[PDB]
C-alpha cells in the first residue's frame, strides 16, 4: 500500500524576546537511518519581517511555506502593499492548514517576528491548524529534549531564590538576543548528543525592527 | 496507488569544481528476474541537464515523454529558445518536483526517485533530488536506493562539504563515481555490469558516455574460501 | 438553459418589464391594509363578474404564511402562489434553524428579495404581483404592515392599498387615517377598512373580504353576514 | 482536558484547565480552552483543539453577519444551532468536538448549550466535558446552588478544575475563569495550578492526603 | 451599421465594429507613455480626476517583481487582464522557478483578448495596456490592443492626444535608447514625452504617475511627492 | 445481520383445477422478539395477487411501488394487469436495483381473465423468474415448505381440497420455524370469486 | 447569434398582459365546448368532439374526457397532445401522493400542482405555454364534490357549473339561468346536454359528436364511481332527455 | 434586439450608460470626508404620508468601521450590501483584522460588470462607501455600476447631484470639523430636496475611529437642523 | 437514547420516554424530553443515535407544520406515519442513514380514534395497541400482553405504564432516570407532570 507521508527528521526552535525574535533549526535532512543532506535550509524568510519553518514531512513543509509566501505576495496585490502583521499571518496559516483537515500537512509549523507594538512574537501550529501565540517553542524530533530545558532556563521553572526555600520564585528577568542565542546553541548541542536525527549544522534567523539576520553554527556530524 | 513492476536501481551523482557527474546502470529488473539489459536511465534535456531516474520504468518512460514535450513547448514562440530562454536545470527540476508532489497528493504517484544534474546559465552546478513522495533535497553528493547506503559514503570522502567542491577535479570525481558503480555491482543484487555516465561541465559541456562496464574486479580471493566454518576441503 | 435578459434598462433609465409588471398589478383586484392600535386588518376586493363561483374552494385572496403572519396581493394570481409557497417554506426554515418564528419585516424582506432576484436574472420575467404582508412579531403586541412590489422595494405603512382604483382608496385613507390616534379597537379598524373599499367596490355583498389579525397568532376571517353588518351601518350613517 | 460551565443567579461561570498532551508528552501548559466568540458569547474547547478553534471563530463571523442583517443580538439558541447544524453536516468525517456555547441575552437569560461532534445539542444548567470531567462534576454537584454569589461561584468553578487538575493526568497547567453577564463576559484571570493547589490546601484544609 | 450588433459579425468590408468601438474607448482614456533603454523600462501616466474633490484614477498596476503595466480605457477590464497576468507570472514562478518572459506575457494577453472577439455573448475588452518588464533578455516594452494585437516597441503612447508623445519619442529614439544606468534621465525623457500630449492642464504632484523596472530595480510605482522631483 | 431473516415469515402458492391458492403467515419480528401478529404479506392489484417475504420495510415499499405502477398501467391500458404481465414487471423492477437490491422473495398468483388459465410465479431478491406449474415457496421456512409441498401436493385439486393442502403445508412448515407463525391467511382464488380464510394455529 | 429568432414567450405587454397566454386562450376558444356541472349527489362532465367523421372509430376514441385517478377526472379544451403531457404528469403526482401519505390525493392539491406547472411556462424557460384548459371533476372526503378549471396562465378557480372552449359566454349565461344549488345529477345531466345543444356550432347534437361522464356516490355504499359513458349510453341519455 | 454587453460607437456600454440614467432619477445622497470623520446623509423621499418613513433604509452598516449610502434602484443594493458584509467579515476571519475601505470597495465593484447572457443586467444603484482604516484614515468612495470607483473628499449622487456637487465644490476645505460637515450635508440636502427638509424625510450618519459607524437618531438630527436654521438666519 | 414506550387505550394514546442522556461515562442530563409535537393531535417520541434523533424529529416536525399551513388542515396520524416511514425507508439506503426509531401517537379527529404507530430506523411500520423500541419491549411486553384491554381508561393505562416502568427500573442495568409521560387525545397533547 502507498504511504503518502514520510519523516524527514529535523528539529526547530522559536524564542520570542522583548523587542526581537529568533527561529532556529538544524540543517540535517534524513530518511530512516540515512542522511539526505547535511545542509538543507529549513527556516525561511517569508517577507514582511516574518520567518517560518514547517518541520516534519519535508514535502508538506515545502508546500506550506511555498503557499504562505504566495499568500504574502497576493496580500500585497489585493490590499495596497499593506504589511502582513504576524497575527494576521498566523490566522492565514490556520486556514491553509485546516483547508487540508482530512488529508493534513504532516508538519509542526512555527513562525516568528514582531507584533504591531514592536514586541517579539512566536506562533505555534499543529498539523491541522490549531495555533497559539507563545514565548518559547521547540518543534520536531528533539522537542521533548529541548522544551523542559527551556522551561527551566528561560521561564525559570522550579527555580527559587536561595535562602527563602521555595517561598520566593526566581524573578522573570528579560533575556537579551545574545543570551537567547546561547540557550539556542546549547539546546541544539545537547539535542545533537542524545538524538540521532539532530546534527550537522544549526541555522538561526534573528528578527528585529532592522530586518532579518542569519547566523550559522556547526554541529556534530555523527 | 500501484506497485512498481519493471524497476531500475541506484542513480548516483556528485558535484565537482566545474560541474556535475551522474551515473546509472542499464538494467530493468522484473522482481528478481534481470529482464531488460539495454535500458537507458539517464535522459539528457538540452545540452545543460541530465535527469537520472530510478524506480518504475513505465513511469520513467512517461516522465521521459514529459521532458521531450517540455523542450518542444519551450521552443514555441521563443526566438531565444537556444540562447537566453533555453531550459535550465532548475526549471526542469521544479517542473518535475511539482508533478511528483501533485501525483502523490492524488494518491497516484509516479513510483520513482529522480536526480536532476546540470549546469546553470551563470555556470553554477545544479544537483537536486526528488521522489514519489515529492520530497526534495540537495547535497554535494546525491544517490537513490542502494546508492544512498553504499555510494554516498564513498563519494562523501571526496566531497565532504561545500568547500571541497572547488578542490575536486573531473578526473577525481569520475574515478570516485566509477569505483562506486563497481561497489554497487558487488553488493546490489538488482544491479548490472553495464552502465551509462554523464558529465555536465560549464566549459566542455555535456559528455554522455554509453556502454561503460565495471572493470578491475577482485574475485581471486574466493578460491581460498571453503565451507561455512569447520570444513577444510 | 434559457438565459435571455428580459429585464433590461432602456435609454431613459427604465426597466420596462418591471414597469409592465406594475401594470399587471394595476389590473388586479383592489387590496387594502389598515393597522389599528392592537390589530391589523386586510381588506380585499372580489370582482362580481364571476358568479356561479364556489366560494368554499376558490383560492382565498388572503393567505397565511405562518400562524402569526398573513399575505394578501394584487396582480397575477398564478404568480402570487409561487411567492406564497416560497414564503411558507422560508417561515418553517427560519423556525427550524433560529428556533423562533419570522418577524414580519424579515418575511417581507425575503419575499421582496425573491421579487428583486427575478428583475435581474436571465430567462425569467418579474412577478406581476404587489403584496401586503401583515402580522405581529413573536412575543410582540405592536402591529406590523408592509408592502412589496415587482421591482423588489419594500416599506412599512400605517395604512396602504394596492390594485385597481388604489389611487382612490389611498386618497380616502390619507384623509381618514390619523397617525396620532389609529383605530383603537378591532371594530374601528375593520369599519375603516370596509369604508375604504366601499369607495371602489360597487356592491357591498360578496365583493368584500375582511381578515383580522391580532397578537399571539390570533387570525380570523370575517363571514359575509358579519361584513354585511358593517356595510349596513356605514351607509345608514351616510344618509345624513 | 477539563472544561466546565454552569448557570446561576449572577449569570454563567466558565472554567477550564490549560494542559495539552500528545500521548504522555505535555505539549503545552498555556492553552486557551475558552474561545471568545464575541464580547457576549463564549465557547469551551474539548476533543479536537483546531476543530473547536476554527469552527467557533467561524461561528463568531456568522453571529456578526446575523446582527448586521437583523439589527439585533443573536440568541444563544440560534448561535449554538448554527454550530451544531454545521458539525452535523460533517458527521462521519472525523471532527472531534465537545463544547459549551455560553451566553446571556434578554429573552433567554443565562443559557448554556452543550454541542457535540455527533450532532448533539443540549440545553442545561451544569455541564462538564473532558478527561477530568468526572472529578469536576463531584465538586460542582455537592456545592452548587442557584443563589451562589458571583464571588463564590467563581471560586467553585476554580476549585472544580483544581480537583480534576490534581487527579486527571491529562488536565492541569493553569485555570482560566470567565463570568458571563448580560452586558458581556468578564475575564477573571489565569491561575497557575501549582501555586493554586498549595494556596487552596492551606486555606481550605483540603488535600490532607498530600504532604505540603 | 447593420454589422455592429455583436462581436461575432464581420462587415461586408471584413471589419469587426465591436472591436473598433472597444478601440475607441482607449482614445477617450487619459494619456499614458511607455519607453525603455537597454537597462531600464519606464511607464509615465497622466491620471484623470472626476472633479476637484475626487482622487486621481490610478493608471499603473504591478504584475510581478519584474513586470507591470499602465492602462488606458475601461479600468475594470485592466483589472481583469492584470489579474490574469499576475496569475501567469505566478504560475511560471511556482511551477518552473522561472520569471515569465515579457514577450510570452504579451502572447498570453493576445490569446485571452482574441477569444472575446470570436464568440457570441461576450464582448471585447475596452482597454489598452502598456506592459514594461526586465527579464533574461533585458528591458522590454509592449503595447496591447483589445483586438488582440500586441507589439514590442522601444517607446509608445496610448490614450487621448497620444500622437504628440508618440511623435516626440519617434524623434528622440536615438537619444533615450542610450540612457543606460541612469533611471532619472530616462524618466525625464518620459515626462518630457507625455508633456507633448497635454493641453490646458499641466503635470501636478497628484496628477503624475511614474513606474520603473530595470537591471537592479524591482517594479516600483511612484506617486505623490515622489514624482515632485520630475515636475 | 442477514436482511432476509431479520423479520421472518413465509409465503406459499399453489395451482389447482381452474383455481390458484396463495397463503402466508402473519408474524413480524426483530430477530427473537415478536413484534406483530397482523403483518399480512399478501397483496392484490385487481385480480393479480402478490406475496412478499423478507425484509419488512422492503415488503411495504414494494407493495406501495407495485400499487403505484399497476394503477398507472390501468389508466393507460384501460384494463387490469394480468399475472403473466405483472410477473415481468416484478422481474424488471427488481433487476433495476441489481447492485442495491430489495431483500425480498416475491410470489405472484392469479388467473388470466381472458384464457382462464391458473398462474403462479416466484422470484429471487434480484428478479430471476421461477414459473412452476405445481407450487412456489418463499421465506425463512422455504426448506420446510419445499418438503411439505413436494409430498402433500397433487395436480388438479378442487378449490376446497386445495385449501386443505396449502393450509397444512404452511402450518406445519411454520411450526418448524422460529421466525414464522403467529397466525396465517389463505386466499382461494377462482376466476370471479376470491375467498380469504384466517387459520387457527399455535401462537409460539 | 440566436437572439434574433427568439419570440420571447414569457414577457409582459405594455398593458401588463402575457402575449402567449392571451393567444393560447384565443386558440382554446376554437376548441370543442366542455361543460362541468356540480350537484349535491354527483358531478357531470359533458363535452363536444370537434367536427367528426362517419369513419372515426368512436368507441375506442378519447379526445375530451380523461381519468386522472379513481376519484378525479378532467375535461379537455385545446391541443389534445399538450393535454396528454399534463394529464400523465397529474396521474404521476396523484400516485406520488398516495405512496407518500397512503391516502388519495385531495382534488385541490392535484389542481394546484398542474396549475403551477402551467404557470412556470409563462414566467421562465422561454418556451410556449400549454394551449390547454381543464375542467377538473373530483371527490375527496374533505370538501366532497368539487369542480375546478385551469387555463394556460396557471390560474385556477372553483365552480358550481362552468364551461370551457367555444361559446363559453353563451354557455355560461345558459348555465347561470337554469342552475340551482339543490340540483341533482339526473337534472344536471339534462342541463349539460341542453346547454351544449343550444351553443353547438353543428346543425344537431348527436351521440357520435359527444363525450360524457359522471362522478357519482351512486356506487354501492360510501364510495365514489366514475362512469365514462359509452357511445350507446350517450345515445340513450339523448333520447331520455328528449334531444333526439 | 441587441446584446446586453454591446459597445456603442462612442466606446461605451449601452447598459452601463442607461443604468446611470436610473441613478439620476434616484433620491439624493451626500457624503463629506473630514479628518474627524466621514458624514453620510440621504433624502428619504416617501411616496405618501402613510408610509412610515423610519422603515426607509437608504443608509446601511457594512462593518463597524465602514458605512454605506445608496441612490437609484435601491432594491438592487441589497445583494451588494450582502456581498460587502460577507467580504468584510470573511477578511476578518482569514486575517484577524479590519479590512481596508478601498479593498472592500474594490470587492463590491467586482460584481458590477458581471452581467451578460451571471446576472442579466447591471445594478441600477450607486453607492457612497465611507469608512476608516489605520493605513489611509478617513475615506469616502463612490461605487458605480460601471465597476469604477473614485475616492472623494466630498460627493453627491442622485437627482440633485450636479447642483449639490457645485455647492460641495465651494464649501469643502481640508480643515472641516465633523459638526461643520453635518450642517453642510443638511444645508445641501435642504437645497436640492423637493419637499421641506426635516428629521423624518432626511437622515444623517457618520463614521469615526472611536465610535465606528452610527446612524443618527431623528431627535439628534432635529437639533442639527434647528442649529442650521439659526446660523443661516445669523447673516 | 434508551427507553420509549407507547400504549393506545380507549380514547387516547400515552407515550412514555426516558429522561437520561448519557455521553460515555457520565449522565449529562436527567430531564431530556425525547419527543416533538408534529401537529396539535400528533406526537412523536424517538430514540437512536446521538444528533440523528433530534435532527430527524425536527425535520419531520417542520415538514408537517409546512403541510398544515399550506392546506390549512391537519394530516391524519396514518398519513403522518406513512410520510415518516417513507423518509426512514429513503434514509436506510442513503450515504449515511438516520439511526432513529420512533413512536407516533395521534388522535384521528375524523374517525374519533386514538392511533399508535411503531416505526424503526429501517422504515418498518406497524400499527399497535402498545409498542416499544430497543430492549424496552423485552421487559414490558409480557406485562402488557397480560393486563392490556382495548377499552381501558387513560387512568388505567397510566397504572399499567407505571408497572412497566417499575419492572424496567428493577431488571434493567442502566439508570434511565425515570420517564416523561404525555397523553394524546381529542383535546390535544398534555404532559403528566407527576410520574
Ligand atoms: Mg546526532
Ligand atoms: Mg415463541
Amino acid at each position: 500500500q502507498f504511504n503518502p507521508y514520510g519523516d524527514n527528521g529535523g528539529t526547530i526552535l522559536g524564542i520570542a524576546g522583548e523587542d526581537f525574535a529568533v527561529l532556529a533549526g538544524d540543517t540535517r535532512n534524513i530518511t530512516d537511518y540515512s542522511i539526505n543532506s547535511r545542509y538543507e535550509p529549513k527556516v525561511f524568510d517569508c517577507g514582511d519581517n516574518i520567518v517560518m519553518s514547517a518541520n516534519g514531512f519535508a514535502a508538506d513543509g515545502d508546500a506550506l511555506v511555498k503557499r504562505f509566501k504566495n499568500s504574502v505576495k497576493w496580500y500585497h496585490f489585493d490590499h495596497n502593499d499593506k504589511k502582513l502583521s504576524i497575527n494576521s499571518a498566523a490566522r492565514n496559516i490556520q486556514h491553509l492548514l485546516y483547508g487540508k483537515r482530512f488529508f493534513p500537512y504532516y508538519v509542526h509549523t512555527i513562525i516568528a517576528g514582531l507584533d504591531e507594538d514592536g514586541k517579539g512574537a512566536v506562533y505555534s501550529f499543529d498539523p491541522v491548524g490549531s495555533y497559539e501565540r507563545e514565548q518559547c517553542r521547540a518543534g520536531g524530533a528533539a522537542a521533548s529534549l529541548i522544551m523542559p530545558f527551556l522551561d527551566n532556563q528561560v521561564n525559570f521553572k522550579n527555580q527559587y531564590e536561595p535562602g527563602t526555600n521555595g517561598k520566593v520564585k526566581k524573578p522573570l528577568k528579560y533575556l537579551s538576543v545574545e543570551e537567547v542565542i546561547k540557550l539556542v546553541r546549547d539546546s541544539f548541542t545537547s539535542a545533537t548528543e542524545r538524538h540521532i536525527q539532530v546534527g550537522d549544522g544549526l541555522e538561526i534567523l534573528i528578527v528585529t525592527k532592522d530586518g532579518v539576520r542569519k547566523e550559522f553554527y556547526e554541529l556534530k556530524r555523527d | 496507488t500501484q506497485q512498481p513492476i519493471v524497476t531500475g536501481t541506484s542513480v548516483i551523482s556528485m558535484k565537482y569544481d566545474n560541474g556535475v557527474i551522474i551515473a546509472a546502470d542499464n538494467l530493468g529488473s522484473y522482481g528478481s528476474l534481470l529482464r531488460f539489459n539495454g535500458v537507458e536511465r539517464l535522459i539528457p534535456v538540452g545540452d545543460n541537464t541530465v535527469v537520472g531516474i530510478s524506480g518504475d520504468i513505465s513511469d520513467m518512460q512517461h516522465i521521459e515523454r514529459l521532458l521531450k514535450d517540455l523542450v518542444t513547448e519551450n521552443a514555441y514562440d521563443n526566438p531565444l529558445a537556444d540562447a537566453e530562454e533555453a531550459l535550465e536545470p532548475s526549471y526542469i527540476f521544479e517542473y518535475l518536483a511539482t508533478v511528483m508532489y501533485q501525483r502523490r497528493s492524488k494518491m497516484n504517484p509516479l513510483w520513482n526517485a529522480i536526480i536532476v544534474a546540470g549546469v546553470q546559465s551563470n555556470g553554477d552546478q545544479f544537483l537536486r533530488y526528488v521522489n514519489l513522495l515529492g520530497v526534495t533535497y540537495s547535497s554535494p553528493t546525491l544517490a537513490t536506493g542502494f546508492g544512498a547506503h553504499m555510494a554516498n559514503p564513498l563519494l562523501r570522502k571526496v566531497v565532504d562539504r561545500e568547500s571541497d567542491i572547488p578542490k575536486t577535479t573531473v578526473q577525481v570525481a569520475e574515478e570516485a563515481i566509477v569505483n562506486a558503480m563497481r561497489v554497487l555491482y558487488y553488493r546490489d543484487a538488482r544491479s548490472s555490469r553495464n552502465f551509462s555516465l554523464a558529465i555536465i561541465d560549464k566549459n566542455t559541456g555535456l559528455t554522455f558516455k554509453k556502454n561503460l562496464q565495471v572493470e578491475n574486479m577482485k574475485w581471486d580471493f574466493a578460491k581460498d574460501i571453503k565451507g561455512y566454518g569447520t570444513q577444510k576441503i | 438553459g434559457y438565459d435571455r435578459a428580459l429585464s433590461i434598462f432602456s435609454p431613459d433609465g427604465h426597466i420596462f418589464q418591471v414597469e409592465y409588471a406594475l401594470e399587471a398589478v394595476k389590473r388586479g383586484t383592489c387590496a387594502v391594509g389598515v393597522k389599528g392600535k392592537n390589530c391589523v386588518v386586510l381588506g380585499c376586493e372580489r370582482r362580481s363578474t364571476l358568479k356561479l363561483q364556489d366560494t368554499r374552494i376558490t383560492p382565498s385572496k388572503v393567505s397565511k404564511i405562518d400562524s402569526h403572519v398573513v399575505l394578501s396581493f394584487s396582480g397575477l394570481n398564478a404568480d402570487s402562489r409561487i411567492l406564497i409557497e416560497k414564503a411558507r417554506v422560508e417561515a418553517q426554515s427560519h423556525r427550524l434553524t433560529l428556533e423562533d418564528p419570522v418577524t414580519v419585516e424579515y418575511l417581507t424582506r425575503y419575499v421582496a428579495g425573491v421579487q428583486q432576484r427575478y428583475t435581474q436574472s436571465g430567462g425569467v420575467r418579474p412577478f406581476g404581483v404587489s403584496t401586503l404582508i401583515a402580522g405581529f412579531d413573536p412575543r410582540d403586541d405592536e402591529p406590523k404592515l408592509y408592502q412589496t412590489e415587482p421591482s423588489g422595494i419594500y416599506s412599512s405603512w400605517s395604512a396602504q392599498t394596492i390594485g385597481r382604483n388604489s389611487k382612490t382608496v389611498r386618497e380616502f385613507l390619507e384623509k381618514n387615517y390619523d397617525r396620532k390616534e389609529p383605530p383603537a379597537t378591532v371594530e374601528e379598524c375593520v369599519k375603516l377598512t370596509v369604508r375604504s373599499l366601499l369607495e371602489v367596490v360597487q356592491t357591498g355583498a360578496k365583493n368584500i373580504e375582511i381578515t383580522v389579525v391580532k397578537p399571539d397568532s390570533d387570525i380570523v376571517a370575517l363571514s359575509s353576514e358579519e361584513i354585511n353588518q358593517y356595510v349596513t351601518q356605514i351607509e345608514q350613517e351616510k344618509q345624513e | 482536558t477539563t472544561t466546565l460551565a454552569f448557570r446561576f443567579q449572577g449569570g454563567i461561570i466558565v472554567a477550564v484547565d490549560s494542559r495539552a498532551t500528545a500521548g504522555n508528552w505535555v505539549a503545552s501548559q498555556t492553552v486557551k480552552k475558552v474561545i471568545e466568540i464575541n464580547p457576549f458569547l463564549l465557547g469551551t474547547m474539548a476533543g479536537g483543539a483546531v476543530d473547536c478553534q476554527f469552527w467557533e471563530t467561524w461561528l463568531g463571523s456568522q453571529c456578526r453577519l446575523h446582527e448586521l442583517r437583523e439589527k439585533e443580538r443573536i440568541s444563544v439558541a440560534a448561535a449554538s444551532k448554527i454550530l451544531s447544524n454545521l458539525v452535523y453536516q460533517y458527521k462521519g468525517a472525523g471532527l472531534s468536538m465537545g463544547t459549551m456555547i455560553c451566553g446571556y441575552t434578554r429573552k433567554e437569560g443565562p443559557t448554556i448549550y452543550y454541542v457535540d461532534s455527533d450532532g448533539t445539542r443540549l440545553k442545561g444548567d451544569i455541564f462538564c466535558v473532558g478527561s477530568g470531567q468526572t472529578f469536576a462534576y463531584g465538586v460542582l454537584d455537592s456545592n452548587y446552588k442557584w443563589d451562589l454569589s458571583v464571588e463564590d461561584a467563581l471560586y467553585l468553578g476554580k476549585r472544580s478544575i483544581l480537583a480534576a487538575a490534581h487527579r486527571d493526568a491529562y488536565s492541569g497547567g493553569s485555570v482560566n475563569l470567565y463570568h458571563v453577564t448580560e452586558d458581556g463576559w468578564i475575564y477573571h484571570g489565569n491561575h497557575d495550578v501549582g501555586e493554586l493547589f498549595w494556596k487552596v490546601k492551606e486555606e481550605e484544609g483540603s488535600f490532607n492526603n498530600v504532604i505540603g | 451599421n447593420n454589422y455592429d450588433g455583436d462581436t461575432v459579425t464581420f462587415s461586408p468590408t471584413g471589419r469587426l465594429f465591436q472591436v473598433e468601438y472597444a478601440l475607441e474607448a482607449i482614445k477617450q482614456g487619459s494619456v499614458t507613455v511607455g519607453l525603455r533603454s537597454n537597462t531600464h523600462a519606464v511607464l509615465v501616466a497622466l491620471k484623470r480626476n472626476a472633479d476637484e474633490l475626487s482622487s486621481y484614477q490610478k493608471k499603473i498596476i504591478k504584475c510581478d517583481e519584474h513586470m507591470g503595466l499602465s492602462l488606458a480605457g475601461l479600468a475594470p477590464d485592466a483589472r481583469v487582464l492584470s489579474n490574469y497576468l499576475r496569475q501567469q507570472c505566478n504560475y511560471s514562478s511556482l511551477v518552473f522557478n522561472r520569471k515569465l518572459a515579457v514577450e510570452r506575457a504579451g502572447h498570453l494577453l493576445c490569446d485571452k483578448a482574441q477569444k472575446n472577439t470570436q464568440s457570441y455573448g461576450g464582448r471585447p475588452y475596452g482597454v489598452g495596456l502598456l506592459i514594461i518588464g526586465y527579464d533574461k533578455s533585458g528591458a522590454h516594452l509592449l503595447e496591447f490592443q483589445p483586438s488582440g494585437n500586441v507589439t514590442e516597441l522601444y517607446g509608445t503612447a496610448i490614450g487621448a492626444r497620444s500622437q504628440g508623445a508618440k511623435t516626440y519619442l519617434e524623434r528622440t529614439l536615438d537619444t533615450f535608447i542610450k540612457i543606460d544606468g541612469n533611471p532619472d534621465e530616462l524618466i525625464k525623457a518620459g515626462v518630457e514625452a507625455i508633456s507633448q500630449s497635454l493641453r490646458d492642464e499641466s503635470l501636478t504632484v497628484d496628477n503624475l504617475s511614474i513606474a520603473i523596472v530595470g537591471k537592479d530595480t524591482p517594479f516600483t510605482i511612484y506617486d505623490g511627492e515622489a514624482v515632485a522631483k520630475y515636475i | 445481520s442477514d436482511p432476509s431473516s431479520i423479520n421472518g415469515g413465509i409465503v406459499v402458492a399453489m395451482t389447482g383445477k381452474d383455481c390458484v391458492a396463495i397463503a402466508c403467515d402473519l408474524r413480524l419480528g426483530s430477530q427473537s422478539l415478536g413484534v406483530s401478529n397482523k403483518f399480512e404479506k399478501i397483496f392484490h392489484y385487481g385480480h393479480v395477487f402478490l406475496g412478499i417475504t423478507g425484509l419488512a420495510t422492503d415488503v411495504t415499499t414494494l407493495n406501495e411501488m407495485f400499487r403505484y405502477k399497476t394503477n398507472l398501467y390501468k389508466l393507460k391500458e384501460e384494463r387490469a394487469i394480468e399475472p403473466e404481465t405483472f410477473t415481468q414487471l416484478v422481474s424488471s423492477s427488481l433487476y433495476e436495483r441489481r447492485f442495491g437490491p430489495y431483500f425480498v422473495g416475491p410470489v405472484v398468483a392469479g388467473i388470466n381473465s381472458k384464457s382462464g388459465k391458473p398462474f403462479i410465479a416466484g422470484f429471487d431478491l434480484i428478479g430471476c423468474i421461477d414459473e412452476a406449474k405445481d407450487f412456489i415457496v418463499s421465506g425463512t421456512a422455504s426448506d420446510q415448505l419445499f418438503g411439505m409441498c413436494e409430498s402433500l401436493y397433487e395436480p388438479n385439486l378442487e378449490p376446497e381440497d386445495l385449501f386443505e393442502t396449502i393450509s397444512q403445508a404452511l402450518l406445519n412448515a411454520a411450526d418448524r420455524d422460529a421466525l414464522s407463525g403467529w397466525g396465517a391467511v389463505v386466499y382461494i382464488i377462482k376466476k370471479d370469486e376470491v375467498v380469504k380464510r384466517y387459520l387457527k394455529m399455535r401462537q409460539d | 447569434g440566436s437572439r434574433r429568432y427568439d419570440s420571447r414567450t414569457t414577457i409582459f405587454s405594455p398593458e401588463g398582459r402575457l402575449y402567449q397566454v392571451e393567444y393560447a386562450l384565443e386558440s382554446i376558444s376554437h376548441a370543442g365546448t366542455a361543460i362541468g356541472i356540480m350537484a349535491s349527489d354527483g358531478i357531470v362532465l359533458a363535452a363536444e368532439r370537434k367536427v367528426t367523421s362517419t369513419l372515426l372509430e368512436q368507441d375506442t376514441s378519447t379526445e375530451k374526457l380523461y381519468k386522472l385517478n379513481d376519484k378525479i377526472a378532467v375535461a379537455v379544451a385545446g391541443l389534445t397532445a399538450d393535454a396528454e403531457i399534463l394529464i400523465n404528469t397529474a396521474r404521476i403526482h396523484a400516485q406520488n401522493y398516495l405512496k407518500t401519505y397512503n391516502e388519495d390525493i385531495p382534488v385541490e392539491i392535484l389542481v394546484r400542482r398542474l396549475s403551477d406547472i402551467k404557470q412556470g411556462y409563462t414566467q421562465h424557460g422561454g418556451l410556449r405555454p400549454f394551449g390547454v384548459s381543464f375542467i377538473y371533476a373530483g371527490y375527496d372526503d374533505r370538501y366532497g364534490y368539487q369542480l375546478y378549471t385551469s387555463n394556460p396562465s396557471g390560474n385556477y378557480t372553483g365552480w358550481k357549473a362552468i364551461s370551457v372552449g367555444a361559446n363559453t359566454s353563451a354557455a355560461q349565461t345558459l348555465l347561470q339561468m337554469d342552475y340551482k344549488d339543490d340540483m341533482k345529477v339526473d337534472d344536471a345531466i339534462e342541463l349539460a346536454l341542453k346547454t351544449l345543444s343550444k351553443t353547438t356550432d353543428s346543425s344537431a347534437l348527436t351521440y357520435d359528436r359527444l363525450e360524457f361522464a359522471t362522478i357519482r356516490k351512486g356506487a354501492n355504499d360510501g364510495e365514489v364511481y366514475q362512469k365514462i359513458f359509452k357511445p350507446q349510453e350517450i345515445k340513450d341519455i339523448l333520447v331520455k332527455t328528449g334531444i333526439t | 434586439d441587441r446584446g446586453v454587453s454591446t459597445f456603442s460607437p462612442e466606446g461605451r456600454l449601452f447598459q452601463v450608460e442607461y443604468s446611470l440614467e436610473a441613478i439620476k432619477l434616484g433620491s439624493t445622497a451626500i457624503g463629506i470626508a473630514t479628518k474627524e470623520g466621514v458624514v453620510l446623509g440621504v433624502e428619504k423621499r416617501a411616496t405618501s404620508p402613510l408610509l412610515e418613513s423610519d422603515s426607509i433604509e437608504k443608509i446601511v452598516e457594512i462593518d463597524r468601521h465602514i458605512g454605506c449610502a445608496m441612490s437609484g434602484l435601491t432594491a438592487d443594493a441589497r445583494s451588494m450590501i450582502e456581498h460587502a458584509r460577507t467580504a468584510a467579515v470573511t477578511h476578518n476571519l482569514y486575517y484577524d483584522e479590519d479590512i481596508n475601505v478601498e479593498s472592500l470597495t474594490q470587492s463590491v465593484c467586482d460584481l458590477a460588470l458581471r452581467f451578460g447572457e451571471l446576472m442579466s443586467r447591471p445594478f441600477g444603484v450607486a453607492l457612497l462607501i465611507a469608512g476608516h482604516d489605520a493605513d489611509d484614515g478617513y475615506q469616502l468612495f463612490h461605487a458605480e455600476p460601471s465597476g469604477t470607483f473614485y475616492r472623494y473628499n466630498a460627493k453627491a449622487i442622485g437627482s440633485g447631484s450636479e447642483g449639490a456637487q457645485a455647492e460641495l465644490l465651494n464649501e469643502w476645505h481640508s480643515s472641516l470639523t465633523l459638526k461643520e460637515a453635518e450642517l453642510l450635508v443638511l444645508k445641501i440636502l435642504k437645497q436640492v430636496m423637493e419637499e421641506k427638509l426635516d428629521e423624518n424625510n432626511a437622515q444623517l450618519s457618520c463614521i469615526t475611529k472611536q465610535d465606528g459607524f452610527k446612524i443618527y437618531d431623528n431627535e439628534k438630527t432635529a437639533e442639527l437642523i434647528k442649529e442650521l436654521k439659526e446660523k443661516e438666519a445669523a447673516e | 437514547m434508551d427507553i420509549i414506550l407507547g400504549i393506545r387505550v380507549q380514547d387516547s394514546v400515552i407515550l412514555a420516554s426516558s429522561k437520561a442522556v448519557t455521553r460515555g461515562i457520565s449522565v449529562l442530563k436527567d430531564s431530556d424530553d425525547k419527543t416533538r409535537q408534529l401537529s396539535p393531535h400528533t406526537l412523536m417520541s424517538f430514540a437512536g443515535e446521538a444528533g440523528d434523533t433530534v435532527q430527524f424529529a425536527e425535520y419531520i416536525q417542520a415538514n408537517i407544520q409546512l403541510y398544515s399551513i399550506r392546506e390549512d388542515y391537519e394530516l391524519s396520524p396514518q398519513a403522518v406515519s406513512s410520510f415518516v416511514r417513507q423518509e426512514l425507508a429513503k434514509s436506510i439506503r442513503s450515504r449515511r442513514p438516520y439511526q432513529v426509531n420512533v413512536l407516533i401517537g395521534g388522535y384521528d379527529k375524523k374517525k374519533n380514534k386514538p392511533e399508535l404507530y411503531q416505526i424503526d430506523y429501517l422504515g418498518t411500520k406497524v400499527e399497535l395497541p402498545y409498542g416499544a423500541h430497543g430492549y424496552s419491549g423485552f421487559y414490558t411486553f409480557s406485562l402488557l400482553d397480560h393486563h392490556y384491554r382495548p377499552d381501558m381508561t387513560t387512568e388505567e393505562g397510566l397504572d399499567l405504564l407505571k408497572l412497566c416502568v417499575q419492572e424496567l427500573e428493577k431488571r434493567m442495568p442502566m439508570d434511565f432516570k425515570g420517564v416523561i409521560v404525555k397523553i394524546v387525545d381529542k383535546d390535544g397533547i398534555r404532559q403528566v407532570d407527576d410520574f
